């Protein structure tokens, strides 16, 4: 539910 | 005399740039939406002699203890917007309250690249009777403002 | 019986001694060890009160129980002014706590040999609340208004 | 298409926190001041499309002759800094940007005119970082290839 | 004639005054764990003397005017005045000694101990304040000449 | 260059240091050793003049003389013909110049009337100022009057 | 952006670079070593705008003596031999620039002493002899200091358009 | 790093 793209 | 409030929203709004502008008084270029401290700052409020430890949360005695929420949305954006109910029933949710004092501000409107019209910024806010205003940390618009203006809120509730 | 457990926590050649022992034995230290920390203990009146400072002279190289730490800092310095955020988070990192009582005092304010300005020696307290005071061992000024500031932050805290 | 950047300055100011921070994204706790390797990475520059390939020095087209605002000795060895950019290049006008690292904290002391009037007795742009924030981590990059670009036109 | 000692911690510029007043070029480096007696006689302000001068790195009784110097670009430096005012006190066991604090090497643009602190702490003792640079030969004579007026001072 | 060589007599516990200090280094101090003494300075600009206050804070164990006295004390305020004689008795002269000033005046547990602060006073001719230096009061017309006096006395 | 290069030149003893330095780093150079040169700059709120005097006492230097936009050429109000050397300075500096119209601006240096000779009927028919402006500094006083400088910025402007 | 310089 974070991480980048 | 002091005051510990919280800033809810989404990533990408300007969650910090409004903590980071009315408090250490610069544009904050960019962020990281990830990290959160309890900021803080004495500021002459209102005719009077006031703290305000912010928090720039980013999803405990805090968020219990907020006595008021800067409950924010981009102009810029659009989920956002649509977000604040995610946002707005949170706050009632935790506090388990239908009165938590709170103002939704509108947060970048330096931009002309925008499409969220002061109507909805307004009567979204209307249903709630919470103050509303259009905030840019590029500008220090009502920067300074949305935040007093909470204050205000947070007077009225007890008394 | 009323007692507080008090720490002194800064860099070597500050005067975190200096403090300690020109409050509680009395007479400018012309030097002490900095590489020693006994747990020094002194009742005195404290505010219309009668309180047992058992401070701790730290030097690294208790603080659980620090109920009020002295956080101090040199204003003829500057390193020992910036080892401020290093001494700071190193207290809220073992209490685990962002709301531990403190106060960030400036020692040696008798030298004209002086470049940390009362601002910063403010602005950063501000930056914490906690209060700020500017002492001196070598004149005794508020040497001991440092130490009874403490108390008062250990006593609202709880309450 | 590319441009070839160095990390100037002393240890403990964050030479390779902006280093790594901008490139492999996160802030380094602590990165070895001993080593150097020179570091790259493909970013949409500016309406441009160009390659950053770095190297933070520890003891070339663009400098980042950098100290830190909650530091003195970082801020007062720039010209031995900016003196020794300027002594390789053998140049009076070699494009740079003065940035100043970790204005995250509040234990600072160098306050914005000093991080100003010494960029301004060089024209060159300055910025304020804090590799624990990514502020103008990527701008004090960002701003020194807009320095190359002028220099050759 | 005159005795005069150029008391400063390493690095602020002890040298680098003391050989371009008299050998004048700049001292790309000095050596500091080394001290003559220098000396150079010099049309000083309206009259003929002798600087007999000491560059001092850690007389000492006959220093007639001490040349207390700190870096405008250092600031341990300009802590260590008192270590060092006091030292100069000590030993004359006196609380008036002709002496001028001076900022040295006010031409590099890196420099953050303001002519305010170069001020209100020389205005704490009333003693003259310059702000030499032996790169350009500023006041760098003015500093050891204005001394010779203490020193004339003091004795009237 | 301009000069005055000044001395804060009296008693402990009146407050002789926070007028020396509150004058010059500019903050209440809280507390001050009574058992030092530096002869500090300053220069301000006095009065249409610029002018070098080389003070001396003495505590025993000049120019002008600062015979100070307690508005809260009556120890202190008794003393003044023990410090005014010991002023005269060095300077072995009966027109020293001096002003005595009533400090702590900010304090409203106080004794020592304006009237016996006077009546003294103009048992010497010499002016009064009632100093605090939790406030900055007369702190520094208490010294820039002693400056006057000095004027006076020599033409 | 906006920016001008400016050099300063004179001979030994007038205060080229203690015009260089008191409008620059604002204080009066009581004597500067005369046997350097560095390309001292600043940005100041020149006139309406926004500028950069990049300036250079002479005493990259090609560079410079080639694109000097504005030379300030200067001579001492208590002298007269570095009022002779106008005209060796003036040719110097329309030689290299190969162009007898370079923006410049004649000032009258030192302007604060009472021992003078020059007076400014000389300090003016010869800056009426190319039109060039003249104004007299002190860096003691902070006269024309600026007034020098700013005024040569007109004439950089002009030249062009 | 105890040392003494
Ligand atoms: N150029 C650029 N600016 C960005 C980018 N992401 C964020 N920003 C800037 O940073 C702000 C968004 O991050 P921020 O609002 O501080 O995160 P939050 O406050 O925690 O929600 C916006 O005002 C943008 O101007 C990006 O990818 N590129
Ligand atoms: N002998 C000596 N004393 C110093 C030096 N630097 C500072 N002091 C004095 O030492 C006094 C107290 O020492 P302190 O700093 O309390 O020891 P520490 O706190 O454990 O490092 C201060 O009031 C200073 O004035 C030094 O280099 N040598
Ligand atoms: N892991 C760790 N990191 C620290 C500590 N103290 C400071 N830091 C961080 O580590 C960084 C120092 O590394 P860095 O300055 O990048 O090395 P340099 O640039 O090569 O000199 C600083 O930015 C601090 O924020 C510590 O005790 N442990
Ligand atoms: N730029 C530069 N200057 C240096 C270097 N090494 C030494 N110096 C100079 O060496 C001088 C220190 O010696 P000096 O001041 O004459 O000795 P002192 O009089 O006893 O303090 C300084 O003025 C520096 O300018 C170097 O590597 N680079
Ligand atoms: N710690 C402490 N400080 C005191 C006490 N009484 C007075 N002081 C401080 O000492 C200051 C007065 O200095 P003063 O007595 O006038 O100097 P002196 O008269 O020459 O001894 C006051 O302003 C108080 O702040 C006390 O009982 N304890
Ligand atoms: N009386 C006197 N004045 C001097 C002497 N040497 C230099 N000066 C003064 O120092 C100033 C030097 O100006 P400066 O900017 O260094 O000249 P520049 O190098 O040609 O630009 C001049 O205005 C002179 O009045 C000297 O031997 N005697
Ligand atoms: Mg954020
Ligand atoms: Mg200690
Ligand atoms: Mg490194
Ligand atoms: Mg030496
Ligand atoms: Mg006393
Ligand atoms: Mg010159």
């Amino acid at each position: 539910l974070y991480d980048v793209a | 005399t002091e005051y510990k409030l919280v800033v809810v929203g989404a990533v990408g709004v300007g969650k910090s740039a409004l903590t980071i502008q009315l408090i250490q008084n610069h544009f904050v270029d960019e962020y990281d939406p990830t990290i959160e401290d309890s900021y803080r700052k004495q500021v002459v409020i209102d005719g009077e002699t006031c703290l305000l430890d912010i928090l720039d949360t980013a999803g405990d005695q805090y968020m219990r203890t907020g006595e008021g929420f800067l409950c924010v949305f981009a102009i810029n954006n659009t989920k956002s917007f649509e977000d604040i109910h995610h946002y707005r029933e949170q706050i009632k949710r935790v506090k388990d309250s239908e009165d938590v004092p709170m103002v939704l501000v509108g947060n970048k409107c330096d931009l002309p690249s925008r499409t969220v019209d002061t109507k909805q910024a307004q009567d979204l806010a209307r249903s709630y009777g919470i103050p509303f205003i259009e905030t840019s940390a590029k500008t220090r618009q009502g920067v300074d403002d949305a935040f007093y203006t909470l204050v205000r809120e947070i007077r009225k509730h007890k008394e």
